[PDB]
């Protein structure tokens, strides 16, 4: 995950030892109550030993106000707001803009804001796990071309079905794209695997159409690759509706299935086929 | 000029009068918006430059 920016502000900024902050472990060395070696305190050489108790007797007073600036800037980084070769001069720009108008009202808010950036950082590795930014550009895609209106069958219920149950899994986070002006899917994030949606405008007359089974190649075989790629890569999600003789589409989905299956325990056999790897036959 | 042409040098020279001579700053010199890009940086550099 991304990191706490308040610790990753402390870490940074603060004492990397025994501090004025930690007077509670500090009264634990002093008054040699620290179980795992009491008379340590007691040999320290006086010149330390002694101004050690002054500041736990009474303590250095320091301003917070750095720490808390920080931990906005490591904030601002990891959400992205800003370029960390930026960060010098942003955290320069917001100390010089929070002395010059400084108040206790001010620090106050600076602290509410501590809080409200370093929770807003946990969301935001959530709201990129979730996929929600692309569920949203796929809800938007819906509203296109005919929702819930096709003509030969009602098989293409099961298919937008599909697309929603599938880009809500698959967890490399699929993304559903608008495009300059058409929509599309990208699969996995390297990707060469990108379906134009808007381009089925195939798969529009096809719903119904029942399979030519004999042979693949035949008057109605029209599928541009855009289209078979969209039912190859949807195929791991669509039994529903979908069985051979329901469509020619559904006979290609019980292929794409079944092709899906093949490759896999075709990988299964291949990694152990591969076992020696080197001369041995 | 003609055939009893004296031995001769070229001298080339130029005008431009109701113009001012511009340098951009600019991180090339091309009018990308108002504001420039250079001009941005010196505000993230918070320092005094002569």
């Amino acid at each position: 995950q991304a990191p706490d920016p308040a610790i990753r502000a402390a870490l940074q900024s603060q004492p990397s030892g025994i501090a004025s902050d930690d007077w509670e472990a500090a009264m634990q060395r002093i008054m040699a109550l620290t179980t795992r070696n009491p008379e340590s305190f007691r040999q320290q050489p006086q010149a330390n030993r002694l101004s050690a108790i002054l500041e736990a007797v009474v303590p250095s007073r320091t301003n917070p106000t750095h720490e808390k600036v920080l931990a906005i800037v490591n904030a601002l980084a990891e959400n992205k707001a800003i370029r960390p070769d930026e960060a010098g001069l942003v955290y320069n720009a917001l100390l010089e803009r929070v002395g010059r108008y400084n108040s206790t009202n001010v620090q106050s808010n600076l602290d509410r804001l501590v809080t409200d950036v370093r929770e807003a950082v946990a969301q935001r590795e959530r709201f990129k796990n979730e996929g929600l930014g692309s569920l949203v550009a796929l809800n938007a895609f819906l509203a296109t071309q005919p929702a819930n209106v096709p003509r030969g069958q009602d098989d293409y219920t099961n298919f937008i079905s599909a697309l929603r149950l599938m880009v809500t899994e698959v967890p490399q986070s699929e993304v559903y794209q608008s495009g300059p002006d058409y929509f599309f899917q990208t699969s996995r994030q390297g990707l060469q695997t990108v379906n134009l949606s808007q381009a089925f405008k195939n798969l529009r007359g096809l719903w119904g159409v029942q399979a030519p089974v004999g042979d693949r190649s035949t008057v109605s075989s029209l599928l541009t690759p855009n289209s078979r790629l969209l039912l190859l890569l949807i195929a791991p999600f669509t039994d529903s509706g979908s069985v051979n003789r329901n469509s020619y589409l559904g006979h290609l989905l019980t292929l794409y299935r079944e092709a899906i299956g093949q490759a896999q325990v075709d990988e299964q056999t291949f990694q152990e086929i591969t076992s020696v790897s080197r001369a041995l036959g | 000029i003609g055939q009893t042409a004296v031995p001769s040098v070229t001298q080339k020279k130029f005008l431009c009068d109701r113009v001012m001579w511009r340098i951009p700053f600019s991180s090339n010199f091309m009018s990308m918006g108002a504001l420039t890009d250079l001009g941005q940086n010196m505000l993230y550099a918070n320092s005094a430059h002569a």
